């Protein structure tokens, strides 16, 4: 075929793995932060539920 | 096909036969008798095949890459620019290499030309090698197997350095 569809097949070859790399150096900064302080979807350890709260009036008027 | 531009030759200076004997010559019977056999008709069948290659003549081109941006406008880590500075810095390493292997062969040529006056007559092809062989060293010299557009930057750099440095004082 030529030189200029393996020059530019590597191209978008390194293109690829670069992305790739950015990717992986980013999500392994975000899993560290979100675990370090977890504020955003991952690494949201379990808290009881509100919903088995009962919150009728009870015997004892001191709750 | 060759040019004396890129292969300099002096013209031959042959002087004229003086036959002082008169005895006859068996290198002039021998090379006439070698001409009349052999040369003539390989002469023909080099000429048959020039007119068959006239006959089928065709063209082929000298491919030109035009200059990509070099290294030193490029950033680090874009891999695209780096690749592309890269493959052209190594394009025009093998170039030097040719370059260094033409400035050879005119070296070899002025040194069997001359032969016994080489020491004398050769001194614009040994002056023209040594400082192509200077600058060489000064751009390539002890870069590594891995050697790169990087390493050769970053060699230039130091030897920079190094020349500012000494130019202070």
């Amino acid at each position: 075929d030529g030189p200029e569809k393996n020059y530019e097949k590597t191209l978008a070859i390194l293109q690829i793995e670069s992305e790739k790399a950015e990717l992986r150096l980013k999500e392994q900064e975000v899993r560290r932060l979100m675990r370090a302080r977890g504020d955003g979807p991952w690494y949201q350890f379990p808290t009881p539920e509100k919903e088995f709260i009962d919150h009728s009036p009870k015997a004892t008027p001191d709750n | 096909s060759w040019d004396k531009d890129v292969y300099p030759e002096p013209p031959s200076r042959t002087p004229a036969p003086s036959p002082q004997t008169s005895l006859p010559n068996p290198i002039t019977y021998l090379t006439k008798a070698y001409d009349l056999v052999v040369d003539w008709p390989v002469t023909l069948v080099r000429e048959f095949i020039e007119r068959q290659h006239a006959k089928n003549r065709t063209y082929y081109y000298h491919r030109q890459y035009r200059r990509v941006p070099d290294i030193t406008e490029c950033k680090e880590g874009d891999v695209l620019c780096i690749y592309e500075a890269e493959m052209q810095w190594r394009r025009d390493f093998k170039v030097d290499q040719e370059i260094m292997n033409i400035i050879q062969e005119r070296l070899k040529a002025c040194q069997q030309r001359e032969g016994e006056n080489y020491q004398q007559n050769c001194a614009k092809e040994l002056e023209q090698f040594t400082k192509v062989t200077k600058a060489y060293q000064d751009r390539y010299l002890d870069l590594g197997a891995y050697y790169s557009a990087r390493k050769c930057l970053a060699k230039q750099k130091q030897r920079m350095l190094e020349e500012r440095k000494a130019a202070r004082q």
